[PDB]
């Protein structure tokens, strides 16, 4: 029983990960923030 | 699930496969 | 001159880069494009009505690998993120 519960438990992780892209919000935020940082940094070159 | 003005990007010392080991 | 680092001056739009043939479709009244950084991205040759991309010349950081002068004076140089054909 404990075996089956753990195996099935593993499986649900796939679906939650496979379906919900927002399950990985934290890492995506890190990239996005940095991407925002650089883009702002780039854009200032246009300022007078 | 995750995605010329002097600005570069250095590569990480460990590689993605390196991490996997 | 194409495909080579040149100092270019088109109608007073000066700069340094590699001039390549482009696939951009300028409108008949647009002399030159831009990037998000307000740097020139493409120009129209005033004598030959064609569109040229401008790519900044290859560059990269320089990092020295030294075993330690206490051991050797022989060094190895790392040209970051540059193809070996341009060194
Ligand atoms: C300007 O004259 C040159 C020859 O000196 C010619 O090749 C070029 O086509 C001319 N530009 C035009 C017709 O727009
Ligand atoms: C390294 O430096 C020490 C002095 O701090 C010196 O005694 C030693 O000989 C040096 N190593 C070599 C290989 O020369
Ligand atoms: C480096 O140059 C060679 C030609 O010698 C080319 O085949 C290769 O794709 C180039 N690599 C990059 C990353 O531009």
């Amino acid at each position: 029983l404990i075996a089956n519960q753990f195996n099935s438990a593993i499986g649900k992780i796939q679906d939650s990960l496979s379906s919900t892209a927002s399950a990985l919000g934290k890492l995506q935020d890190v990239v996005n923030q940095n991407a925002q940082a650089l883009n702002t940094l780039v854009k200032q070159l246009s300022s007078n | 699930k995750v995605t010329f003005n002097g600005l570069t990007v250095l590569p990480p010392l460990l590689t993605d496969e390196m991490i996997a080991q | 001159v194409k495909n080579k680092c040149v100092n270019f001056n088109f109608n007073g739009l000066t700069g340094t880069g590699v001039l390549t043939e482009s696939n951009k479709k300028f409108l008949p009244f647009q002399q030159f494009g831009r990037d998000i950084a307000d740097t020139t991205d493409a120009v129209r040759d005033p004598q030959t009505l064609e569109i040229l991309d401008i790519t900044p010349c290859s560059f990269g950081g320089v990092s020295v690998i030294t075993p330690g002068t206490n051991t050797s004076n022989e060094v190895a140089v790392l040209y970051q993120d540059v193809n070996c054909t341009e060194v």
